[PDB]
């Protein structure tokens, strides 16, 4: 897994590779990693998949709660707050590590959080098997005052070095943007490198082919 | 570390170790076996040369390899029982391994053989 | 481990053993004898690890067999005994341990008695008048202790065992498949036929 | 502690057609996540119309397959320059390895070529030198998703004939060459799909009575 | 060796269109203290081969003289020596991942990876690696430690593929390979500002460049870093 | 695995499976079981496959050697007892062996020796080895008589080996089957068990529980 | 990490560098490890993340919740808070803590807490992988009641000598220097401190 | 010692075109041992299948459990759950067992009937949803599955061809494993009905 | 393990159960049943760790006692085995798990069939026309695959069943002193006067 | 233990502590970790008390033979010496050792093999426990070429300081002088050293 976050002047970026392997067999070709906490929250995780979907939902839920609660448009800083709080809880017995970016009224946000409970707070991120890809990228090219049209480029170039050179990551490259001004833009499988070749040959097979011993129709009703 | 060529080849083809060990069997005292519809038969002379000889002690010229095989000889004496203990024990070893006594032939194609290997090896006559 | 028992009477000393060899879960063979003779007049049971036990037994065999030719002679039992127990306390502090028990069995011909000898795989020799290796001595001491009387015919000594085999097929939570059972007395070494 | 193997696998398969004999496998090299090579060739002609490869822990298919083109130089020297027949070979693998069997060679073998009819034949050995003339056998990574796909394929393994509710099993036949290959390349894109250690090449070596020939195919990158 | 005290990080590498470049930090350190900072990890040899050493300095110091002394003997009743009969990169690389496997054989490893880079006689480059296993393997980028994960992913930026390998010129080559050595400066605990390179290239041939440093470098951006979390001052 | 030989009036019969497994990956279907150590004698491999394949081709080699210093076939006596000897020479090393060594002399008629890596050698008249080897027990023990017919015999074995591909998740693929006389061994073919259990339900009644 | 607090007449000054890593992977360069707790009572954080950000959290909690009912604290009360929860959760936690302060009563104040959770009130202290390297260096140039220019200078080179030979501290260097006059943020990047 | 791989058993399903079609082997086992060959993976809540490979007493239990739960279901919306949610349903009660859980490998497979969609989704033993629109596999043949699969599919396949591919899917990977096989049973379903069928195959 | 067999023929269910209980090196009784009688026409026989066995039936056994009185009623043999599974399947998630196994045979009054459910203490059921727990099965499943038919007579499957002991007899390791045999059938449950 | 060589204008220094401790028993108080190989060639032990004599002693005697033979070897030689020992049997041995010499073509020249058997040839070199304690301090305060009087005083300090704060030395600091003019053994105590 790779996935990075970038921030720009005017708000700030997320990206995922999309694929999923148990061991070394791939499970999931497309898998979108991009996870809404709330509509100008989003969020990538890496490391046990069912404890970044289970903590995401989770969060998402009590921020949308205290959201309704406070009458207020929720802050990425509550979403860290109680994500770190949590982590930390568990001991890092639940495996859950994410770059969390979004926009609230106090302006534009990048962090991430690490299964034990520490966070960071940066310009540009990232984490998964694919991290060091990424970061090597954004090591060389990172400049401050990048445009959102830089942003995205350089984010969807860090997500293609852990692609490529690692074999934890990846197939596409999902993104998505959260400029200050406006709605949350997110960009399912922006780019999309690695498609199949046709195969040599269809393997459809004649009708009857298969042996069989009894039928039945079954009852849904 | 001793392993000087003894046995070696004289101009006419000879190997003169080998045939001057002959004339120690040619020396030796006599011995014979004569072979029936079934049975076998060793006879060996006894030297009269000394007569306070304690018969029941002193060594026998016919030795038993296994139950079922003997060995008799001409020539050294001392040299002789060397080649019953090796032989004797390849009998031992043989029944432990193919779980059945020697052949006679084995047993001569045996002990043949450890006499050619002391006529090609450095250091033994 | 196997049934490993022996015992010394007036004329004769007795050796059963037990007939099962099980590897694992299945049991291979309800036949096998665990006794090889030495000498005309001195019997060898053992039991113990796998390869082991036979290894060491015909081992010893050939050794006493390779004796008896060079010297015309039969060791007695004691010296059989001595040497057996020398080889297992070589085999003890050497790079892989045969992991084996004996009973050695004779009738000495010169002093006309019978004679057991019990050796476990250590090399702990003791002379006794009955005997057993593992487990089979728990079951069965308690009956020889108040049994057994030095002047026992070879009858009386079987059905001493007999009741023997009895406890150990009542108690002993192992299937051993029966017994095989020789006598070692001044005429040689022979078979019972049949025992249960 | 240090630990003597590795594991770069890696992925090789060979099918034995009836006059021809294909070798083949990815030509990509790793270590844990990481990539090390995407051309890194690992099926290797040593002559006498014998395709080899050893694939598992590199250092130890790199040294098995030296030694056994020295073996085959060296039954030349010995056997007035004789032809080494493919069951001869193998018998020599067999003891390359198992000379080996207390510190194994950590690697999954497979040799290819024409039997001495000329007839396709492949070989397959475990790492201590147990071995099998064999239709077809993939090696490596990849191996479990492989071989039911041939089994299916190849052999029409649970295929029958329609109509008949499975009382005529479908009959074989022979394949060109060139429908091998496709099976060949189809395993393989496959697998690449499937399996992260698989990707970046794919070399064939094809034997036929008339020599060895080199195919090779891209394959995805990731 | 059976565990690594003194230690050399990455080294990293690339054949370019005409040669190779390589590169390696000069630290020894000793866990996580930076003890040695005058370390020199490449080792050319001859005039056409360089080659790089990390992992275990006691045994890159071994390797060295065995390097010394292959030059010596092939020397010897060798009137070509400084000719058609020097040594080739091919040769001295044989000859390491040999003794490599061998020790390795002999669970005694020598606790390297090492990459040899050269251009060959006939006018090829050179470039394969090695390590304490014996595991061998080329490409037109390779690199060690931290290098594999961080320098590879850039350089393969430049040469993703053989047929890049003719269009890559050194000027781009070099400065593809200095900002790896800053990527790495950046991220690699290990590492060290100070470096060697080296260049072999078929026409103006062994280049070997000591004393580099990491420069411009990106560190403003540090002063608007507050907290971890919620604090703003 | 399952592999087994028995000993009868005609000779012996020696029947295997023929599956291969590495953890539940099933490398093969196809493994040749049956070493033919030389046309007289036969061995089976279980435990370890080199090991065995090895130690018994190797076996071959000192048979054959045997033969041209005595001028004599060896017998089973014998050729078991050169690889078990062979064999706890490296008792502890790690081998993994369990075989049958069958053959059929003049002088010992039909014998069967069982030889494994402990160092264990054992003459008998049946034996079974493998992870199959209680299915195929079972078989034999309740129809085994001594004078069965060849053909009988062959069934047998074959039936044996079934049962324990059936049961048995390491057992399957195919069975071999042999029968070894005085003048030496014939293979009597290899049988799909796919298609040699529907057979044997639908022939004999038998797998009553299995829907077919 | 290499960490240090420092007391000087018109006050006291903690510095940093910025560097955290998980083995030899920096994840992060830029690290800020000056962490406030109340206007003008900070830390510096060495040991786990998780376990650092967590207790200050927690102490911040506190000593917000102290301010509104009883006014400003302490720096001994803020270093008394840690304390507890460091003393109190020994057992599972692996964090060394400097706590420094300014008020006008005590001017600059330093209390250290090392694992364990011991509180050791100090004219100056050291902590994380870095400080043993200068432990020399310290004793043997600090002095009280330095001016702040030279307090900076003292913490420049301490901790440009930490950085030079430990692994796990780089970056930049951090400081925050507490006075009557309020609250300074510094930094120094690598061109100026390592030629020093 | 791997609860995963003591009775062992596969699944897999995939989508054709207003189809999908579901699929496991027969095969109860206790390590070497075959137990039963009777032992169906697959189960049903109104027009949702669910399969499950994995640890038996579990297989059932949580069987047990969603028959229960799409019981409540159904006599509170008064209305029969669809796929979807029942993915959420399944997801989220495993992970209520995250530091416990249940050793399993579910699959769900559907069509909306509100929306005419073909669906399948699978999951990890604590509960992340695997969603894919062409196949899913699980179970102790999972590698060999995820191998005739990919070679196998195309998508859209009409219901009868889309039996001949799962089928044949199956059973070749069956055959490669030392714990599945022991029979085989072949849902397809269709909007309005669904035909099973056992599959002839090889007992050893 | 101990033998746990079962058979449900045509018109009833029998129920094979080893009577040895052996504690480690003695053989402590050989005429223990480990059956208990669930209702009239259901028993449940069971085998595992010491203890465990007996506690876990009779609670299993009170239960079902308990259900009959409170709806004067006779549960299915299917909804016994139901409840049973369900109390295994807790156990083991259970600070301490019960280790016993189980065969339940039951004539089903309603339905006029025999039934035989195999359970282990994981909580794994199946009903089977044949079933036995641990090693037993290894044994004598390659008879019952052979010679089962659905339509046996009670006299058939007891044949069928002495062919089975036998087997086990012969090729198992341990004596378990034979065993005790049951019939459920639809005039209840009744125990064969002797297995010679 | 502490011990460090320096080079200055008119050749070299070595110092060392005088600490040898068994966990914290302080087994000898007055050692001398200084030990002469050749006439101007010494080294500084550091390690394995066993190891390093040992080894000492043994490059002493190839140092004797090299003379006898070759006429006075160079610091270089009596370096790769130790080096050749320490790297061929690094599996057994803890050594860490400092060399330092004196000649006219050369000055003073001082190398350092640490564990493991690399070489490293430097102006001045530190090790043993007290070493980690004053890299910043030493770093910070040698210069080259500097007068004998300096570079007393430049050990002196360093040492006063690694020994303050490292448990593991102690006691009176020895140095020993090496120049064309010969060799000097000097001692200071601890009332001159604590109080710098
Ligand atoms: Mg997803
Ligand atoms: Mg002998
Ligand atoms: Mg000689
Ligand atoms: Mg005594
Ligand atoms: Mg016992
Ligand atoms: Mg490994
Ligand atoms: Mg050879
Ligand atoms: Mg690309
Ligand atoms: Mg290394
Ligand atoms: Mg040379
Ligand atoms: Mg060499
Ligand atoms: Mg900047
Ligand atoms: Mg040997
Ligand atoms: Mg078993
Ligand atoms: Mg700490
Ligand atoms: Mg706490
Ligand atoms: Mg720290
Ligand atoms: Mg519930
Ligand atoms: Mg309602
Ligand atoms: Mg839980
Ligand atoms: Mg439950
Ligand atoms: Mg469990
Ligand atoms: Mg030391
Ligand atoms: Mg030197
Ligand atoms: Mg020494
Ligand atoms: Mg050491």
């Amino acid at each position: 897994t790779t996935i990075v976050g970038v921030k720009f002047n005017n708000g700030v970026v997320i990206a995922a590779d999309t694929r999923s392997t148990q061991g070394p067999i791939v499970a999931d070709k497309n898998c979108a990693k991009l996870h809404r906490i709330s509509p100008k929250i989003w969020c990538a995780g890496a490391g046990t998949a069912a404890d970044t979907e289970a903590v995401t939902q989770l969060i998402g839920s009590n921020i949308e709660l205290h959201s309704l609660y406070t009458s207020r448009e929720p802050r990425v800083v509550s979403a860290l707050q109680m994500l770190k709080q949590h982590l930390f809880k568990y001991q890092g017995h639940i495996g859950a590590y994410l770059i969390v970016a979004g926009v609230d009224p106090t302006g534009s946000h990048l962090f991430s959080i690490h299964a034990h409970g520490s966070t960071d707070v940066g310009y540009y991120l990232s984490l998964g098997s694919g991290s060091l890809a990424a970061m090597a990228v954004l090591e060389s090219h990172w400049k401050q005052d990048l445009t959102k049209e830089e942003a995205i480029k350089l984010a969807s170039d860090a997500i293609q070095a852990g692609i490529w050179n690692d074999l934890g990551s990846g197939s596409n490259v999902d993104v998505c943007v959260m400029e200050i001004g406006k709605d949350a833009e997110y960009l399912r499988n922006y780019l999309t490198p690695n498609v199949r070749e046709e195969k040599q040959k269809s393997y459809k097979f004649p009708r009857g082919t298969t042996a069989v011993l009894k039928e039945s129709i079954v009852n849904i009703c | 570390g001793y392993d000087r060529a003894l046995s070696i080849f004289s101009p006419d083809g000879h190997i003169f170790q080998v045939e001057y060990a002959l004339e120690a069997v040619k020396r030796g005292t006599c011995a014979v076996g004569v072979k029936g519809k079934n049975c076998v038969v060793l006879g060996c002379e006894r030297r009269s040369t000394l007569k306070l000889q304690d018969t029941r002690i002193t060594p026998s010229k016919v030795s038993k390899i296994d139950s079922h095989v003997v060995l008799s000889f001409s020539g050294l004496n001392a040299d002789s029982r060397i080649l019953i203990e090796k032989a004797r024990v390849e009998a031992q070893s043989h029944r432990l391994t193919l779980e059945d006594p020697v052949t006679v032939e084995y047993l001569t194609r045996y002990v043949a053989g450890v006499q050619q290997r002391y006529t090609q090896s450095g250091g033994v006559r | 481990m196997d049934i490993i028992l022996g015992i010394r009477v007036q004329d004769s000393v007795i050796l059963a053993s037990s007939k099962a060899v099980t590897r694992g879960i299945s049991v291979l063979k309800d036949s096998d004898d665990k006794t090889r003779q030495l000498s005309p007049h001195t019997l060898m049971s053992f039991a113990g690890e796998a390869g082991d036990t036979v290894q060491f037994a015909e081992y010893i065999q050939a050794n006493i067999q390779l004796y008896s030719i060079r010297e015309d002679y039969e060791l007695s039992p004691q010296a059989v005994s001595s040497f057996v127990r020398q080889e297992l306390a070589k085999s003890i502090r050497s790079r892989r341990p045969y992991q084996v028990n004996v009973l050695i069995g004779g009738y000495d011909k010169k002093k006309n008695k019978p004679e057991l000898y019990q050796i476990d795989y250590l090399g702990t020799k003791v002379e006794l008048p009955y005997g057993a290796h593992g487990y089979s001595g728990f079951y069965t001491f308690s009956l020889l202790d108040h049994h057994y009387r030095p002047d026992m015919t070879t009858e009386e000594g079987l059905d001493l065992l007999k009741l023997c085999v009895q406890e150990l097929e009542k108690r002993m939570p192992m299937d051993f498949k029966g017994v095989i059972v020789k006598i070692v007395d001044k005429d040689g070494i022979r078979q019972v036929d049949d025992f249960q | 502690q240090f630990n003597p193997y590795g594991d770069n696998g890696g992925t090789i398969l060979g099918i034995a057609g009836e006059d021809f004999a294909v070798l083949a496998g990815d030509t990509r090299n790793i270590t844990d996540y990481s990539i090390n090579s995407r051309y890194e060739p690992k099926v290797f002609d040593c002559g006498d119309n014998i395709v080899m490869s050893a694939n598992g822990f590199a250092a130890d298919g790199d040294a098995l397959v030296k030694r056994f083109k020295n073996s085959v130089k060296w039954y030349h020297f010995d056997h007035n320059d004789k032809k080494l027949s493919i069951n001869s070979a193998a018998r020599n693998i067999q003891h390359l390895l198992y000379g080996k069997r207390f510190f194994p060679y950590y690697v999954h073998t497979i040799i290819a070529g024409l039997d001495e009819d000329g007839k396709g034949a492949v070989y397959s050995f475990d790492p201590v030198g147990s071995y099998e003339r064999e239709q077809c056998r993939a090696g490596g990574a990849a191996a479990s998703l492989i071989m039911p796909f041939l089994d299916n394929q190849v052999n029409f393994k649970n295929q029958y004939e329609p109509g008949t509710n499975g009382k005529v099993k479908k009959p074989l036949k022979y394949l060109s060459v060139e429908e091998v290959i496709k099976l060949v390349r189809d395993s393989f894109t496959s697998a690449t799909e499937r399996h992260i250690q698989v990707g970046d090449g794919l070399e064939i070596l094809i034997v036929t009575k008339d020599g060895v020939r080199k195919e090779f195919y891209e394959l995805k990158r990731d | 060796t059976q565990q690594p005290i003194v230690t050399g990080t990455s080294v990293i590498s690339m054949k370019y269109d005409n040669g190779v470049i390589i590169a390696a930090d000069n630290l020894g350190s000793y866990g996580s203290l930076l003890r040695f900072n005058g370390v020199e990890r490449l080792i050319p040899v001859g005039d056409n081969t360089v080659v790089g050493i990390s992992g275990d300095i006691s045994d890159m110091q071994h390797i060295e003289r065995l390097l010394k002394d292959l030059v010596t003997e092939n020397a010897y009743d060798n009137p070509l020596a400084d000719a058609e009969e020097a040594l080739e990169p091919s040769y001295i690389f044989e000859y390491l991942a040999t003794v490599m496997y061998q020790r390795r054989s002999k669970m005694n490893p020598l606790w390297n990876a090492i990459i040899v880079a050269g251009v060959q006689s006939n006018g090829d480059q050179f470039l394969r690696y090695v390590n304490l296993l014996g595991v061998t393997y080329s490409s037109p980028t390779l690199a060690t430690g931290f290098g594999a994960h961080m320098a590879n992913p850039l350089l393969r930026k430049v040469v993703d593929r053989e047929s890049d390998i003719p269009k890559t010129t050194v000027q781009v080559a070099e400065e593809a390979i200095v900002n790896a050595m800053r990527v790495l400066y950046y991220r690699d605990a290990r590492s060290s500002r100070n470096f060697s390179l080296a260049i072999i290239d078929k026409n103006t041939g062994l280049t070997f460049k000591k004393n580099l440093q990491v420069e411009n470098m990106k560190w403003d951006f540090a002063k608007d870093i507050k907290g971890y979390g919620t604090q703003k001052i | 695995t399952t592999t087994l030989a028995f000993r009868f009036q005609g000779g012996i019969i020696v029947a295997v499976d023929s599956r291969a497994t590495a953890g539940n990956w099933v490398a093969s279907q196809t493994v040749k079981k049956v070493i033919e150590i030389n046309p007289f004698l036969l061995g089976t491999m279980a435990g370890g496959a080199a090991d065995c394949q090895f130690w018994e081709t190797w076996l071959g080699s000192q048979c054959r050697l045997h033969e041209l210093r005595e001028k004599e076939r060896i017998s089973v006596a014998a050729a078991s007892k050169i690889l078990s000897n062979l064999v706890y020479q490296y008792k502890g090393a790690g081998l993994s062996m369990g075989t049958m060594i069958c053959g059929y002399t003049r002088k010992e008629g039909p014998t069967i020796y069982y030889v494994d890596s402990d160092g264990t050698r054992l003459k008998g008249d049946i034996f079974c080895v493998g992870s199959g080897q209680t299915f195929a027990y079972g078989v034999l023990d309740s129809n085994y008589k001594w004078d069965l017919s060849v053909e009988d015999a062959l069934y047998l074995g074959k039936r044996s080996i079934l049962a324990a591909a059936h049961r048995d998740a390491y057992s399957g693929g195919s069975v071999n089957l042999y029968h070894v006389t005085e003048d030496g061994w014939i293979y009597h073919g290899n049988h799909d068990v796919g298609e040699l259990f529907w057979k044997v339900k639908e022939e004999e009644g038998s797998f009553n529980n299995v829907i077919g | 990490t290499s960490i240090m607090a420092v007391t000087f007449k018109d006050g006291v000054i903690l510095g940093a560098d910025s560097r955290t890593t998980t083995g030899a992977y920096i994840a992060n360069r830029v690290t800020d490890k000056l962490t406030r707790v109340h206007d003008k009572i900070w830390c510096c954080r060495s040991g786990s993340a998780a376990d650092t950000q967590a207790i200050a959290d927690i102490v911040q909690y506190h000593l917000e919740l102290y301010t509104s009912q009883y006014g400003t604290p302490s720096t001994e009360t803020a270093a008394s808070v840690f304390k507890e929860l460091c003393y109190e959760n020994k057992d599972n936690l692996t964090a060394g803590i400097i706590v420094a302060g300014y008020d006008d009563k005590n001017k600059g104040e330093v209390y250290t807490i090392p694992l364990g959770g011991s509180v050791h009130k100090l004219p100056y202290a050291i902590a994380g992988s870095g400080s043993t390297f200068i432990y020399g260096y310290c004793d043997k140039n600090f002095r009280e009641n330095m001016s702040k220019e030279e307090t900076v200078d003292f913490i420049k080179h301490s901790l440009s000598q930490a950085i030079k030979w430990d692994g796990s501290s780089g970056g930049v260097i951090r400081m925050v220097v507490l006075t009557a006059a309020g609250v300074e943020r510094l930094i120094f990047y690598p061109d100026e401190y390592e030629q020093l | 010692s791997d609860p995963s791989s003591i009775n062992g058993g596969i699944v897999v399903a995939m989508t054709g075109k207003d189809c999908v079609a579901i699929a496991c082997d027969l095969r109860l086992g206790s390590q070497s041992l075959g137990v039963s060959n009777k032992f169906e993976k697959i189960f049903h809540y109104g027009h949702v299948f669910l399969g499950i490979t994995g640890l038996a007493t579990d297989v059932t239990t949580l069987n047990e459990m969603f028959r229960y739960k799409t019981n409540l279901y159904k006599l509170k919306e008064e209305r029969a759950i669809e796929p979807e949610t029942f993915t959420q349903l399944v997801s989220s009660s495993l992970y209520e067992r995250r530091f416990g859980p249940y050793f399993v490998g579910p699959v769900v497979a559907g069509i909306n009937s509100k929306s005419g969609k073909p669906f399948i989704a699978g999951f990890d033993l604590i509960g992340c949803i695997d969603e894919a629109k062409d196949f899913i596999v699980s179970g102790t043949a999972s590698d060999q599955l995820f191998g005739m699969c990919e070679s196998l599919y195309e998508p859209n396949l009409e219901p009868e061809d889309l039996f001949e591919t799962i089928s044949q899917a199956l059973l070749n990977a069956a055959d490669r494993d030392a714990l599945s096989g022991w029979g085989a049973v072949v849902y397809i379903i269709k909007k309005d009905e669904v035909v099973k069928r056992y599959l002839k195959m090889r007992q050893d």
